[PDB]
RNA sequence: UACGGUGCUGAAGCAACAAAUGCCCUGCUUCCAGGAAAAGCCUCUAAGCAUCAGGUAACAUCAAAUCGUACCCCAAACCG
RNA sequence: CGAAGGUGUGCUGUGAGGCAUGCUGGAGGUAUCAGAAGUGCGAAUGCUGACAUAAGUAACGAUAAAGCGGGUGAAAAGCCCGCUCGCCGGAAGACCAAGGGUUCCUGUCCAACGUUAAUCGGGGCAGGGUGAGUCGACCCCUAAGGCGAGGCCGAAAGGCGUAGUCGAUGGGAAACAGGUUAAUAUUCCUGUACUUGGUGUUACUGCGAAGGGGGGACGGAGAAGGCUAUGUUGGCCGGGCG
RNA sequence: AGGACCGAACCGACUAAUGUUGAAAAAUUAGCGGAUGACUUGUGGCUGGGGGUGAAAGGCCAAUCAAACCGGGAGAUAGCU
RNA sequence: UAAGGUGAUAUGAACCGUUAUAACCGGCGAUUUCCGAAUGGGGAAACCCAGUGUGUUUCGACACACUAUCAUUAACUGAAUCCAUAGGUUAAUGAGGCGAACCGGGGGAACUGAAACAUCUAAGUACCCCGAGGAAAAGAAAUCAACCGAGAUUCCCCCAGUAGCGGCGAGCGAACGGGGAGCAGCCCAGAGCCUGAAUCAGUGUGUGUGUUAGUGGAAGCGUCUGGAAAGGCGCGCGAUACAGGGUGACAGCCCCGUACACAAAAAUGCACAUGCUGUGAGCUCGAUGAGUAGGGCGGGACACGUGGUAUCCUGUCUGAAUAUGGGGGGACCAUCCUCCAAGGCUAAAUACUCCUGACUGACCGAUAGUGAACCAGUACCGUGAGGGAAAGGCGAAAAGAAC
């Protein structure tokens, strides 16, 4: 049966890059939450 | 935005009471006009955004006095 | 010139293998272990001043050091160049 | 500003080796000094073969604290504190209890 | 080398002595690599006399 | 002969017939539901240039950098 | 010349409890009288951890199928080699993209992983391996669409959008055959080639663009012709006569 | 020529059986329907929560849909266990 | 400061110095790859491609500088359109994003209570956005009072759960005035006397006080137990030091410290004096903030829900007087009272802790305390936003079990 994920990296990297969350000020407000709650891996940029 | 460059009147918000004064909230909105004026001083049309208030304001002090109060508020005319 | 200097910083270590050894016998092809970026002609340059010989071209490659595991720590290794110099006879 | 260094003569003052004395080797970083013929213990050495291999139960001095020994007066007959005077322009050690300049 | 050793020197002759040196860095780090020098250390007081040479570049020429 | 293979020597190397969904065919014929865009390519001049500059052909020399390349890929290595 | 804690035993109180003490332990505990409380658990389909029961029970993951000999080792149905058997063969074969990221090869190991054993393995550990002017990316050009100076609009945030600038799933030039290592090969080697730029030299001459024009440039269905990939047979050559 | 016929690939999911602490949180086996189109598919876009989308079932919107998920008001409130 | 070092798991090999440029510490410098507001364009973050000009060319390429967008100024230019603007170029100056809480403004809910619920409550709270500071706001009466008077703002204890508001329900809840903390006044709308006059920002010099390295720092022995004494017994000593931490069991006299006395080459905080740059000081006189106050309609805020409802703010439509004048004293009117709006500046008393150091605890001691005493926002789960654990202890010393 065909599963939810489907994986390609192209989408992946344009839906939850980083310069996707960069270019959006909700992006920007995303990446500063998780800097000041300090996650190692920042986003899926990789 | 729907700002009066003359006078500044922001559109304001308010209450709407109905006759059992149930309350929801509303936008007052001024009354804003394009228009062109002439001055002679620069002797053309120039065109502002104003209000009827403001348009009364041109009305009675000159409109070079307004032009370079616009100015010293840094607009655009 | 720090171009001297970059053909000085260049060249890192002669690679000692098998099929070091065997390219080395057949073509008379060098192979070593370069700096990061490290390109062809800089490559080229820097052996032909350093070592003092004859060059015909240069492969270059990129390798990828293996993720290797300590204990529970996942270490993955640097990641350098590897370029065979095709001497002349 | 240690009060004991490398080349001094020393005694102990708490364990088993009380009274006796002896020369300092080395002053390690953790404030544990090495005294020669005080503390003996004996290593079970595991031989590696690409060295030398002796097996067997070996000695070596292992470290006693800088607080338990104590810098041997030489004049006395037993030990004594040492403080910091200044004498000509480097700062050195002296024996306290007798004004004398180690 | 000492510093107000280097402090006296003069900037070609500065110039020279760093390519000496780094021409001295490769020599013993091919040998290094190839399982030659017992004494490794060599190499790391090498590396010092590269930099402090090119502080000088930075100071007896300019800031 | 490590025993797995290395190195050596190598004759013939044509014809007929069948033949595709492959190429001619980014064709031909027909149908209505009327079937992408810009560049590289070819040509025309404008400002300007006019000994030139360029352009064409010939000849010689040089360069073509950088990144991926192992392995699975209808699966024990992808998503479950 | 032995505290708390643990574990017994014996006295004691109406009860929560207390006291003495054997053994383990190996450095803290605290009278009396007051004070403050995260102050007393059997249940909350309570929470976390450990362990029970069913139980040495069901199952061991396609009904393509195994059998023997020789090897290795402490041990062989499963590993290596050999000989038969059996299964797929428009795949259960050969290559790729996407997606994984060292899983590839060699030496070494069997504690954990493998629904059993394991000397084996995609497992542990170390070492080795990915060679490009021509294949692909990057580069030139654009579709859907994204962003978008000015601009218009919107309480702020921002929304849309012009010039432009990005955006392959499309358009643009170039290399084949053979050989080779355990692991790469249209990349290395042998042989034979081609492309697009740069500079200079020689000879003939008007070149010049962002502007114009052609070209790129395009649907479905049908049908026939020419061919080839490829295959069958005969010849040719080598070996055989069972 | 045909939203033509029979029938593989491909797309589905009508019947029965086996499955039900499966081999699988939707399958397998033997049959079945469409198969030149109102078809199917690879890649890349766009529409979004009282909103999208819908040859229309209140169906699908990351195994969640008469109003997604995540955080926050929030220790909501509970005449009930 | 210094006789010991090469950060730690984590030992080694190779060397450095020991009387002074071995190491460690402190100020100031230099270097500071690539991404990142990301700033030359682009992009799938940590990458791809440039261009302009210089000067090095071994002639194939190098290395460095600059090149975003807007605001403001300046200068060359500069269209339909004569002029002249719009526009364009160049330079200079500034802005940009990150950050825990507080503050001010622009928006702004509902669950809930009312034992239903719509007015109301929750609450101008949550959240979104903008902006700035070490605080921010306010702030110098067109104020309160009562015929007595006070003097700007802010904050705390009262007044006071009081007058009031309110489907007169649930609930919301003042002020006047009193006691404290802290104190501060000004300038423009303008002219003649005046130009370093009473100040404040910014520079240096001078002193002191702190900060960023540090130094000295007291006083004890014997005997039994035991593995070891810091315990017991005995005999002394220090204390402007008996805070604390460690040492083979509990140490004032063993070590580091503490009280105490100091100490800066350099760089800066603070106030103080001394000079530059700007600035006016203070008088005599005239003025005293217009589409404004007030109004009609519709909202909002003051405790106050349109009520009998004064006051302020306004979206809309109007519209005075201008000190012979005007506001306010809780419908409104007359007299009295006090003040002069339509222009601004201003320290302290106040809320806060991302962070720095000391110090405290009838706070916790591994299922507790932060989620995390340990290489934890990690492993893992999710496309994603997000969610998110488990996991301390040998000994005094590895003397970690030679054979």
């Amino acid at each position: 049966m065909k599963r939810t994920f489907q994986p390609s990296v192209l989408k992946r990297n344009r839906s939850h890059g980083f310069r996707a969350r960069m270019a959006t000020k909700n992006g920007r407000q995303v990446l500063a939450r998780r800097r000041a709650k300090g996650r190692a891996r920042l986003t899926v940029s990789k | 935005s729907r700002v009066c460059q003359v006078t500044g009147k922001r559109p304001v918000t308010g209450n709407n009471r109905s006759h059992a004064l149930n309350a929801t909230k509303r936008r007052f909105l001024p009354n804003l006009h394009s228009h062109r004026f002439w001055v002679e001083s620069e002797k053309r049309f120039v065109t502002l955004r104003v209000s009827a208030k403001g348009m009364r304001v041109i009305d009675k002090k000159g409109i070079d006095t307004v032009l370079a109060e616009l100015r010293a508020r840094g607009e655009k005319y | 010139m720090i171009r001297e200097e970059r053909l000085l910083k260049v060249l890192r270590a002669p690679h000692v293998s098998e099929k070091a050894s065997t390219a080395m016998e057949k073509s008379n092809t060098i192979v070593l272990k370069v700096a990061k970026d490290a390109t062809k002609a800089e490559i080229k340059a820097a052996v032909q001043k350093l070592f003092e010989v004859e060059v015909e071209v240069v492969n270059t490659l990129v390798v990828k050091g293996k993720v290797k595991r300590h204990g529970q720590r996942i270490g993955r290794r640097s990641d350098w160049k590897k370029a065979y110099v095709t001497l002349k006879e | 500003a240690a009060k004991i260094r490398r080349d001094d003569e020393v005694i102990v003052l708490t364990g088993k080796d009380k009274g006796k004395r002896g020369k300092v080797k080395n002053v390690l970083s953790s404030g544990k000094v090495i005294v020669e013929g005080i503390n003996l213990v004996k290593k079970h050495q595991k031989p590696v073969p690409a060295l030398n291999q002796p097996g067997g139960i070996v000695e070596k001095e292992a470290a006693i604290q800088v607080s338990n020994v104590a810098i041997f007066n030489a004049a006395t007959g037993k030990a004594d504190r040492v403080g910091f005077r200044f004498e000509d322009g480097k700062k050195v050690r002296f024996f306290k209890s007798n004004s004398e300049t180690i | 080398m000492k510093a107000k050793e280097l402090r006296e020197k003069s900037v070609e002759e500065l110039n020279t002595e760093l390519l000496n040196l780094l021409r001295e860095q490769f020599n013993l780090r091919m040998q290094a690599a190839s399982g030659q020098l017992q004494q490794s250390h060599l190499l790391k007081q090498v590396r010092r006399d590269v930099a402090r040479v090119k502080t000088l570049l930075n100071e007896k020429a300019g800031a």
